[PDB]
C-alpha cells in the first residue's frame, strides 16, 4: 500500500480520494492519505470550503513515483508534487503515520467498485489526454475544455479526448451516406477501434476516464465525451459481443456509483432513452437497463 | 437558421438559393389484394428544386424502378432526395452553386446535411413558411412529364414563365404560391379559373396561361376567393 502525504492543510477543503471524500478544517493537523491500493490509478480531488467553484484534482499511480500534496498560497490551491529523494519521503511518511495524522483509504474487502470503474484506465493513456509531460501525474479541473469544445481556448490546458462527430466526413464514407449515418458500425469499428484506439480496451479506458472526470470535477466536456462514446456503440448494428457485454458491466457500475442527486447534471435524457429503447443495442445492455429503470425511472 | 416571415425578402436577394421539396418523391396508391390485405403500388415522383429569384425549377423525375427491392421507402426517399440534390449542386459550375438550400420539411435536414458535408459553406436551412409545393403535380405539363417517364430524368423549367419581364421576383413568388395554394385547396376549381376563358392560352413553352397584367389581377382575386370559400366550407364559417 502507498501513501500521499500532505505538508499541511492551511485552508478548509473537502478532499476526495477516488469515490471517497472527507472534510478537513482550516489548519487541522491533517497530513495525508495512507493505505492506497497498489494496482490502480487514483484521483485525489479538492473542493474548497470557502469557494466551491475551486474544483480540481490529480490523477496518479503510486507505482510511478512518490507524490505528495502541498498548498501554494500564491496560486491558492493544493498542488501535487513528486519527491525524488526516496529516503526523505519514507522518513516523512513514517513520522506522519506514527503520529496518526493520516486518513486511511477506506476500502471494504468485498468492494470492487474502484476496479470496476477504472478497469481499462491506464496512467499512460491519461497523460496523452491531459498533456503536461514534465509531471507523472495529471491535473484536471471543472472548467477545462476539450479539444472538440475548443473547435466549436488555451490549447495547453485542454482535455484531448478523441473527437467524435456523427456529421463529419470522418464518420461518413462518401457514397455510404445513409448507411453510415443510420448505422455507425463503420465509424466505430474501422475509424475508431481499428484506426485510432487500436482496441476496445483503450476505447473503454477513455470512456471510463471521461465519466470519472465529469462526476468528480463537474467537467461538462467530459460528460459530453462519455455520452458520445456510449452512443457510438449503441448506434452501431455490428459490435463484437464481448464489447457489448463489457459495456453493460462498465455502465452498470457507473450508474451505480453516480450520486442519486446529481442525475440532472450527469445523465443526458436523449442519449439514454435512445440507447436503452431505440438503438440497435436496446436489448444488449440488460444490467444497465435494469439499474437505470430502478434508480432513475424519471429520466426515462 | 430557420427561414420565416421576418426574413422573407432574403428569398429575393442576390445570394443564390434553392428550395427543396420532397413531398412528391415517393408516391403510392393503396389498394386491397386478392386475399384482402392492403398493398401499395408506387408511381413516378419528382424532386421539386426551385430558385425563387429566377424561377428556375430543377425537376428530377423519380422513376418507380428506384424503389425496386428496397425497404423502408419513406426513409429512403429522403436520402435519395438528398443524394440527388447533392449531385445537382456538384453538376453546377461553382458560380451557379447555391449558398443556401432551404428544405420545406425538417426531416430533410439531416439527410441533406450529411450528403453535403463536402460543401461546408452551403447552409442547409428549414423554413417556417408553409409552402404549397406539393401541388406542383397539379401543373399539367409537370405531371405529364413525370407520369410519362420510363427512366430517371431531369427536366428544367422556369416556373414563372415570362412573368419577370413585367414583375419582380417577390411578386412572382407571391403569385406562384397563391396559384399552388389554390390548386392544393381545390384543384378542379383552380384549374377551371385558369382555363375558363378559351381565348387565353398556354404558350407551348410555358406552364401557365398568357394573361395580361389586368387579367392576372382578376385571376389572383378569383384564387383568393376560392381559398376563402374553401376555408368557410371546411370550418363551417
Ligand atoms: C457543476 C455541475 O455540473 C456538472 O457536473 N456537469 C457535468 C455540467 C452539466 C451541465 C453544464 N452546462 C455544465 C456542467
Amino acid at each position: 500500500m502507498n501513501t500521499v502525504p500532505f505538508t499541511s492543510a492551511p485552508i478548509e477543503v473537502t478532499i476526495g480520494i477516488d469515490q471517497y471524500s472527507f472534510n478537513v478544517k482550516e489548519n487541522q493537523p491533517f497530513h495525508g492519505i495512507k493505505d492506497i491500493p497498489i494496482g490502480h490509478v487514483h484521483v485525489i480531488h479538492f473542493q474548497h470550503a470557502d469557494n466551491s467553484s475551486m474544483r480540481y484534482g490529480y490523477w496518479f499511480d503510486c507505482r510511478m513515483g512518490n507524490f505528495y500534496i502541498q498548498y501554494d498560497p500564491k496560486d491558492g490551491l493544493y498542488k501535487m508534487m513528486e519527491e525524488r529523494d526516496g529516503a526523505k519521503f519514507e522518513n516523512i511518511v513514517h513520522n506522519f503515520k506514527e503520529r496518526q495524522m493520516m486518513v486511511s483509504y477506506p476500502k471494504i474487502d468485498e468492494d470492487d467498485t474502484w476496479y470496476n470503474l477504472t478497469e481499462f484506465v491506464q496512467m499512460d493513456k491519461i497523460r496523452k489526454i491531459v498533456r503536461k509531460d514534465e509531471n507523472q501525474f495529471s491535473y484536471v479541473d471543472s472548467s477545462m475544455t476539450t479539444v472538440q469544445e475548443n473547435e466549436l481556448s488555451d490549447p495547453a490546458h485542454s482535455l484531448n479526448y478523441t473527437v467524435i462527430n456523427f456529421k463529419s466526413r470522418e464518420a461518413i464514407r462518401p457514397g455510404h451516406e445513409m448507411e453510415d449515418f443510420l448505422d455507425k458500425s463503420y465509424y466505430l469499428n474501422t475509424v475508431m477501434l481499428q484506426g485510432i484506439f487500436k482496441n476496445s480496451s483503450n476505447y473503454f479506458g477513455e470512456l471510463q476516464f471521461a465519466f470519472l472526470n465529469a462526476m468528480f470535477f463537474g467537467n461538462y466536456g467530459s460528460s459530453l465525451q462519455w455520452h458520445a462514446m456510449i452512443e457510438l456503440i449503441c448506434s452501431s448494428a455490428t459490435v463484437p459481443k464481448h464489447m457489448l457485454d463489457k459495456l453493460d458491466e462498465i455502465l452498470y457500475y457507473q450508474i451505480k456509483t453516480l450520486p442519486e442527486q446529481y442525475s440532472d447534471i450527469l445523465l443526458n435524457e436523449r442519449v439514454w432513452n435512445i440507447c436503452l429503447y431505440s438503438s440497435f443495442q436496446k436489448n444488449s445492455l440488460h444490467n444497465t437497463e435494469k439499474i437505470m429503470e430502478n434508480k432513475y425511472p424519471e429520466l426515462l | 437558421g430557420a427561414m420565416n416571415s421576418s426574413n422573407y425578402a432574403e428569398l429575393f436577394n442576390n445570394d443564390i438559393k434553392l428550395f427543396v421539396d420532397d413531398t412528391n418523391v415517393y408516391r403510392v396508391t393503396v389498394h386491397k389484394t386478392f386475399e384482402g390485405n392492403v398493398a401499395t403500388k408506387a408511381i413516378n415522383g419528382c424532386i421539386f428544386t426551385l430558385n425563387p429569384k429566377t424561377g428556375h425549377l430543377f425537376l428530377k423525375i423519380i422513376h418507380t424502378s428506384v424503389w425496386a427491392g428496397q425497404k423502408r421507402l419513406s426513409q429512403l426517399a429522403k436520402w435519395k432526395t438528398a443524394e440527388e440534390v447533392s449531385a445537382l449542386v456538384r453538376s453546377l459550375p461553382k458560380e451557379e452553386q447555391p449558398k443556401q438550400i432551404i428544405v420545406t420539411r425538417k426531416a430533410m435536414l439531416d439527410p441533406l446535411e450529411v450528403h453535403m458535408l463536402d460543401f461546408p459553406n452551403i447552409a442547409i436551412r428549414p423554413t417556417e413558411l408553409r409552402l404549397p409545393f406539393s401541388a406542383a403535380m397539379s401543373i399539367d405539363k409537370l405531371s405529364d412529364v413525370v407520369m410519362k417517364a420510363t427512366e430517371p430524368q431531369m427536366v428544367l423549367f422556369n416556373i414563372y414563365d415570362d412573368w419577370l419581364d413585367r414583375i419582380s421576383s417577390y411578386t412572382a413568388f407571391s403569385r406562384l404560391t397563391l396559384l399552388l395554394r389554390a390548386l392544393k385547396t381545390n384543384e378542379e376549381s383552380a384549374k377551371m379559373i385558369l382555363l375558363s376563358d378559351p381565348t387565353i392560352t398556354i404558350k407551348s413553352y410555358h406552364l401557365w396561361p398568357s394573361f395580361t397584367d389586368e387579367q392576372w389581377i382578376t385571376i389572383e382575386s378569383q384564387m383568393r376567393d376560392l381559398i376563402l370559400t374553401e376555408y368557410g366550407r371546411k370550418y363551417n364559417v
